[PDB]
């Protein structure tokens, strides 16, 4: 199945979807009539092939001269998030689901673009320094201007946790120069190991009913959860608890036996981790209605994640903020103020109980589940929409 | 490195419509 969760990052109206299309052919759709013209809310999904010519996009070597057929390397799946500074929660969720990143910078649009920088920062925070950098709108720029842009980018990427991350000049519309990108996908991104015995944990980003308009109820379908595994091969025929729960104010975890564990385009026996998977469960498709299973944790039955509202956070912050042009000073965190705490996939609205030296105690208005220590990206409301302040770990 | 990139860029420039 899908071997490595590779994410796509860039500015809004630059062409992440376009890039995906160029790579795979699989469309992110762009939907709900708002997003048909403009920008997606959900993650965009695509399945790209790597079968190398060693003597590729398709498993045949008729194209690159030598008739010695395309030698199977990998199959990779995309994690394409919204690159808008309003919808950052989704991006954050994607980030602690990904194994590696793909940057997208346009030629004619500037080098210190705010959103892109923010994305980069997020990636750095959430252990995602494996970034393949792509020059995108180069089918517009001069023989000198492009070079200048590249130089500027290089200059920028000197103090960042990205040091010598590779840059490729592609056209997402004209279909050129993606060979290099493909090569890098095997070269610069090795897949981090993901075993059998590391306790099975599924991180849900999407809720899906496949209940088509027109059918009869004597021919029914269950609930499908679109979520990623980063530990534990889920096999067909297992019982599950989804632990952030269902709301009564108290919450109670949801129990579902596996109908299917579906990856690629064809349903499989297994779901080997480091991939984003559509899990058919006996759970109602009415709870998989639109975007209900977003930021929920799934464990195999006989397991104890903990649903915390009162949290011990170890926090770290910036000197100067991101999301804006206008990079504003980080004023100190203020008590009993609504922050957004992004933990793996959750985007919970939290109130500050205490501020110490490097630790903070937080109240959650919506309960999140901590199994391990859990990776956090933090966010705040200063300029209406949510800006990225810093990062944390749950000290548990 | 931005010089195994330079070659790529050159190639791209060569094969534009």
């Amino acid at each position: 199945q899908a071997t490595i969760n590779i994410g796509t990052i860039g500015h809004v109206a630059h062409g992440k979807s376009t890039v995906v299309r160029a790579i795979s052919g699989v469309q992110t759709v762009r939907f709900k009539d708002e997003l048909e013209r403009n920008i997606t809310i959900k993650l965009g999904y695509a399945n790209a092939k790597i079968y190398k010519c060693q003597e590729e996009i398709s498993p045949k070597c008729q194209r690159p001269g030598c008739p010695g057929r395309y030698k199977l390397v990998r199959h990779v799946s995309f994690v394409d998030c919204p690159g808008h500074d309003i919808l950052m929660s989704t991006m954050l969720s994607g980030a602690a689901v990904m194994d590696a990143a793909l940057l997208l910078i346009a030629g004619n649009e500037s080098c210190p673009q705010p959103q892109t920088s923010e994305h980069l920062a997020a990636i750095e925070i959430m252990k995602l320094k494996h970034v393949i950098i792509l020059q995108n709108k180069v089918d517009l720029m001069r023989e000198e201007s492009a070079l200048e842009h590249q130089k500027s980018i290089l200059k920028f990427i000197r103090g960042t946790i990205a040091d010598g991350a590779p840059i490729v000049p592609i056209s997402a519309q004209l279909k050129y120069n993606i060979d290099a990108v493909n090569e890098f996908i095997v070269k610069t991104i090795p897949v981090p190991p993901r075993d059998f015995m590391i306790s099975p944990r599924l991180i849900v980003i999407r809720s899906f009913d496949v209940n088509k308009p027109g059918a009869e109820i004597e021919d029914l379908k269950g609930g499908v959860a679109g979520g990623s595994i980063l530990n534990g091969v889920f096999k067909l025929g297992d019982e599950i608890e989804i632990r952030p729960g269902i709301v009564t104010i108290q919450c109670k975890p949801i129990f579902s036996n596996i109908v299917s564990l579906f990856a690629e385009q064809n349903d499989l026996k297994f779901a080997v981790p480091g991939g984003l998977i559509g899990v058919g469960t006996k759970v109602d498709p009415t709870l998989c209605r639109a975007d209900r299973l977003v930021g929920q944790v799934v464990g195999a039955k006989g397991h104890l994640p903990n649903i915390y509202t009162d949290i011990e956070i170890n926090y770290f912050l910036l000197r100067r903020l991101l999301g804006v042009k206008k990079q504003a000073k980080v004023r100190k965190l203020e008590p009993n103020e609504v922050l957004m705490v992004n933990i793996g996939s959750t985007a919970t609205g939290a109130r500050v109980v205490a501020v110490k030296a490097d630790m903070a105690r937080l109240q959650l208005t919506s309960p999140a589940c901590t199994e391990i220590n859990e990776k956090i990206a933090l966010s705040r409301r200063i300029e209406k929409h949510w800006r990225l302040i810093g990062w944390a770990t749950i000290k548990k | 490195v931005g010089l195994p990139y330079s070659e790529l860029l050159s190639r791209f420039f060569n094969i534009l419509r």
